[PDB]
């Protein structure tokens, strides 16, 4: 019906905390996902740029 | 419920739930059988009266 | 089945399957009990005839 494309840039170690069911700092203070599924998660290394 | 997170508490609560449901169902079925027997005995007693 | 992968479709289908099997079994047992009662009533009616 719709597509939500959310975008940001975070650490390479903290990239694991973008998930429903994970704890830490990123998950607990900045961003989180509910007790449901998301479409997909994508993350590419772009420190070169 | 006290010392665990909903994403994990789901599975433990589900295990307890399915076990208690099986126990309640067993109880209900055995009560049905015993009540059928009691009905037959009360029919005998009504005819004897 | 349309929007998931066999390695996890196995799990979800297993959940649905065990649930539906429990429901069908409950139905069959209750029908057995009710048919036993109907048999007793038809025996009463046979002897009354």
């Amino acid at each position: 019906t719709n597509v939500y494309a959310d975008s940001f840039v975070i650490r390479g170690d903290e990239v694991r905390q973008i998930a429903p069911g994970q704890t830490g700092k990123i998950a607990d203070y900045n961003y989180k996902l509910p007790d449901d599924f998301t479409g997909c998660v994508i993350a590419w290394n772009s420190n070169n740029l | 419920l006290s010392r665990l997170d909903p994403p994990e508490a789901e599975v433990q609560i589900d295990r307890l739930i399915t076990g208690r449901l099986q126990s309640l169902q067993t109880y209900v079925t055995q009560q049905l059988i015993r009540a059928a027997e009691i009905r037959a005995s009360a029919n005998l007693a009504a005819t004897k009266m």
